[PDB]
């Protein structure tokens, strides 16, 4: 599609495969914000974005986190927080004309700079001035929308390229688009490495009936730690605690006197580590 | 208008040979070149679009090069089944899809 | 389509809002916190437009609604988001008939009067044609009867994100003609993903008239302090601008305060307009020789 | 996977019209550029027309412009060729090749052809 | 110089602006307008950038 | 086949002359040109390989420029130990290491 027509496609529901994608060579601009790309394997996401459109060649660098410019002011605008990726390729043996392809347009004026992520679809003339235009095309009255000008004898820097952008949204959801990563079979009581849909840490997995969570999937306590977790295969509350913490002091007399030394661990219940209590 | 030459006429190799056919387009034409294998029993194919992109569907074993003025298509084995007529056809120019002539391959 | 003009003129009664209005803000468990929270809240005491005879004109929708009615019958059926509604732009529909509840984003053709009619409803003529339908869902069947008051019924409608949130609550009442003085929690309900671009809406009713009111609030953005009890419900919330006291709760985090004095924000003076000065040349700078030069 | 048969093949006078088609099957249609190819007894392969995935642009090759019409139809999955007032050199063979892309001018060039109709301007 | 030669040999014509700030009286200023001025007044003043 | 022509064929100056001489390519080489100095009296030598890089051993004097299709060769003086005949030779076409004509230069 078009620059001010640009296409969404929601993505849900998907074992992702992001491996495909990252050995594959028709890509030439391949460029990630704040993910590692090697690392969208593990990562499990609540929604996903495909944005695909076509601009000129100089733009593909426009297309980033507070940039500005014509398409990046009144066309399409990225959150300066934006974590994702960014693909796009050449299209001249698609995308281009002999005469001229002239079915790709973008807008040139408009009273203001557009909010990030939000699309443009009317086409009222531009008052570029203060003649009144009454739909009429004149002075004073610029048509916003300009084409462009591709075939295939141009210049590399302004051949037409695909645009194709993905972004990531993670929040407090059920995440419904991961990766092929097996689950394993649950072991609790013991203090283990968990990962629950990327939810990574270490504890032990007592089994308490905190309350009903109709809802709701993590707990919180005062700092950023979640205290009890709802299991994604089954439904139960699963409950984090960390394992054992403490600190070894040692008795000792003057190495002067004699050799012996009396280690003591505080805080800490060591049925499980001449035993003193 | 354009013209669009091919060097080679007739060429013969073996089971384990390997043999080069060239492609040489009068003026310019920035890598837009395809070759097609046509087979003189049945309907043509196609073997690389662009200068050096191989189409899904044929063996690896196919290799094309070239940009400008001068192209290249090479055949690593010539195995029992690549005995056909190869063209060179631009996609550039204001004449419309130029094809180049034959080209012959009998191994022996 | 049908238009009804038996309706007398009656301008929009005012109430006051109460403490009603206070929902989850997320879906992570706390119990026994006191958590601070920034979100598009209903402001405490705020005013509330109350309609009641056939009412049902168009409403605007700045930021959200917060939709309360009290009924015997449930003449409510659904609601109508849109901006023009007249098939040039995508509209919301949502209809929780007799039969179940339908979810619609299509393309309709609305009349000047959408309305349903019925004890059994036969006439369904809130809309006449339906084209470039995208959505649709539906929810499990459930059927519901057709026939002072007992129950109270509050809804609270987001749009942002693209996200179309609708959080519930549906509690008894011996209230007939005044909204409860009291606390109640808004669990969410449905997160409908469609990015909608809403600015009006309107509400449907389902001859007789019957004798049934609806009240209407606006959210906007405030600060709130809200209170989770042991089992990880909401029991008590501080509107945290209402008034100085309230304030002063926001900055000790606890419900109760002892005698003193305590320092809670900083008074400013903000400015009116702003002055530009510069002199007065107008000869432009020699940018056309820099330029437009033959020979460097 | 994709099937293109032909017809129309037959003998005719010179300056007599004959009238082709070329059906598909194994593909979408909707979507894809078309195109008519010739091959001479002795000789090697040469392009004809070709038509847009839409009916928008036409191009014709220089030895038979102002003498074909190639049409379309998109409903049946069928695209046609119109040739009026034909000469002794129109003894040819006639390929149906359908185009990588949507456009009738473009790099992507012809991925699957069909097999021929043979056609005689003779008496 | 010659028109034959390849393009990255080709002759390039170079023009920089470079502007200095400081405590001086600014000379080279936009094409802004300037407004009335009220005293006793809490405003937003711009006096000479 | 590609032909490779010579503009100049006999050019006469003085010793403190400058004169250029230029070789015109039919087709497209891409600064792949070389000249040569023929004393005919003994074995030729090289000047310049590619379009416009010195071989080292011979004076700065000489300079060539030119690509595509379009080549020059400069002397600026014209020294008493110049005179000879000098070649332009393509490497980049199918035709191995096709020369252009002579070019004497008697100065007077
Ligand atoms: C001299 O420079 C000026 C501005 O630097 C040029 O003026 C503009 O040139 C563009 C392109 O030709 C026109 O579209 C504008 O209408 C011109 N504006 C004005 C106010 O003249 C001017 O073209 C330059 N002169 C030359 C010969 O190139
Ligand atoms: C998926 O998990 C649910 C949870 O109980 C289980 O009932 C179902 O059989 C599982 N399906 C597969 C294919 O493992
Ligand atoms: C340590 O653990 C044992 C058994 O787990 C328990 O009986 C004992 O009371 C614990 N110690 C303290 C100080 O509570
Ligand atoms: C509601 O608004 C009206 C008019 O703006 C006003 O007269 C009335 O006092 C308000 N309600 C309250 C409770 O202040
Ligand atoms: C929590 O729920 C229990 C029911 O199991 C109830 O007895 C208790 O009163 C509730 N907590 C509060 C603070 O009301």
């Amino acid at each position: 599609a078009s620059v001010y027509a640009w296409n969404r496609k929601r993505i849900s529901n998907c074992v992702a495969d992001y491996s495909v994608l990252y050995n594959s060579a028709s890509f030439s601009t391949f460029k990630c914000y704040g993910v590692s790309p090697t690392k969208l394997n593990d990562l499990c996401f609540t929604n996903v974005y495909a944005d695909s459109f076509v601009i000129r060649g100089d733009e593909v660098r426009q297309i980033a986190p507070g940039q500005t410019g014509k398409i990046a002011d009144y066309n399409y605008k990225l959150p300066d927080d934006f974590t994702g990726c960014v693909i796009a390729w050449n299209s001249n043996n698609l995308d281009s004309k002999v005469g001229g392809n002239y079915n790709y347009r973008y807008r040139l004026f408009r009273k203001s700079n557009l909010k990030p992520f939000e699309r443009d679809i009317s086409t009222e003339i531009y008052q570029a001035g203060s003649k009144p235009c009454n739909g009429v095309e004149g002075f004073n009255c610029y048509f916003p929308l300009q084409s462009y000008g591709f075939q295939p004898t141009n210049g590399v820097g302004y051949q037409p390229y695909r645009v194709v952008v993905l972004s990531f949204e993670l929040l407090h959801a059920p995440a419904t688009v991961c990766g092929p990563k097996k689950s394993t079979n649950l072991v609790k009581n013991k203090c283990v490495n968990f990962n629950f849909n990327g939810l990574t840490g270490t504890g032990v997995l007592t089994e308490s009936n905190k309350k009903f969570l109709p809802f709701q999937q993590f707990g919180r306590d005062i700092a950023d730690t979640t205290d009890a977790v709802r299991d994604p295969q089954t439904l139960e509350i699963l409950d984090i605690t960390p394992c054992s913490f403490g600190g070894v002091s040692v008795i000792t007399p003057g190495t002067n006197t004699s050799n012996q030394v009396a280690v003591l661990y505080q805080g800490v219940n060591c049925t499980e580590v001449n035993v003193f209590q | 208008d354009i013209q669009m030459t091919q060097s080679p006429s007739s060429l013969s190799a073996s089971v384990g040979d390997r043999v080069t056919i060239t492609c040489r387009a009068s003026q310019s034409i920035s890598s837009y070149l395809n070759w097609f294998q046509h087979k003189p029993g049945k309907a043509p194919k196609l073997l690389i679009y662009g200068a050096s992109s191989l189409q899904s569907g044929v063996p690896s074993r196919f290799s094309g090069s070239g940009s400008g003025t001068d192209f290249t298509l090479t055949i690593s084995s010539l195995q029992p089944e690549d005995f056909a007529t190869y063209y060179c056809q631009q996609s550039y120019s204001t004449p419309p899809y130029t094809f180049g002539q034959g080209t012959k391959l009998e191994i022996k | 389509c049908v238009n009804l003009r038996t309706r007398t003129q009656l301008p929009p009664a005012y109430t006051n809002s109460f403490t009603r209005g206070v929902y989850y803000p997320d879906k992570v468990f706390r119990s026994s916190v006191l958590h601070s929270t920034q979100d598009l809240f209903l402001p405490f005491f705020s005013n509330v437009t109350w309609f009641h005879r056939f009412d049902n004109p168009v409403l605007p929708f700045n930021d959200g609604v917060y939709f309360a009615s009290i009924e015997k019958s449930n003449i409510i059926r659904g609601w109508i988001f849109g901006t023009t509604l007249d098939s040039k732009t995508q509209s919301l529909l949502i209809v929780n008939n007799a039969t179940n509840v339908v979810i619609k984003v299509c393309e309709f053709q609305f009349c000047n009067d959408p309305f349903l009619d019925v004890w059994m409803e036969s006439e369904c003529g809130v809309y006449s044609s339906a084209n470039n339908c995208t959505f649709e869902y539906v929810s499990q069947p459930f059927l519901m009867d057709l026939e002072n008051f007992k129950n109270l019924r509050e809804f609270v409608f987001k749009n942002i994100d693209g996200y179309f949130k609708i959080y519930s609550k549906h509690t008894p009442i011996n209230l007939v003609r005044d909204l409860p003085q009291g606390f109640s929690a808004l669990e969410p309900l449905v997160d409908l993903p469609i990015g909608i671009n809403i600015t009006r809406f309107q509400t449907l009713l389902a001859w007789t008239a019957g004798a049934a009111a609806y009240y209407v609030g606006y959210l906007q953005p405030r600060t709130f302090l809200l209170k989770y009890n042991e089992n990880g419900t909401i029991t008590d919330a501080v509107d945290c601008a209402l008034d100085p006291l309230s304030e002063t709760k926001c900055t000790l985090k606890s419900f109760t305060v002892e005698k003193g004095i305590y320092q809670t924000s900083n008074f400013r003076v903000q400015p009116t307009e702003s002055i530009v000065r510069f002199p007065n040349i107008t000869n432009l700078c020699p940018f056309g020789e820099v330029f437009n030069a033959t020979r460097f | 996977e994709v099937q293109l048969v032909e017809s129309g093949g037959g003998l005719v006078q010179p300056g007599r019209s004959l009238r082709l088609s070329c059906a598909a099957s194994g593909f979408t249609f909707d979507d894809y550029a078309m195109h008519w190819v010739r091959q001479a007894p002795g000789k090697g392969l040469e392009w004809v027309s070709g038509i847009s995935w839409n009916s928008d642009s036409i191009d014709y090759a220089d030895s038979v412009k102002g003498r074909f019409t190639i049409s379309r139809d998109n409903a049946k999955n069928s695209l046609y060729l119109q040739m009026n007032s034909l000469r002794a050199e129109d003894t040819a063979l006639y390929y149906c090749a359908k185009d990588r892309g949507y456009e009738i001018l473009t790099p992507a060039s012809f991925d699957y052809w069909g097999q021929g109709t043979l056609v005689t301007v003779s008496s």
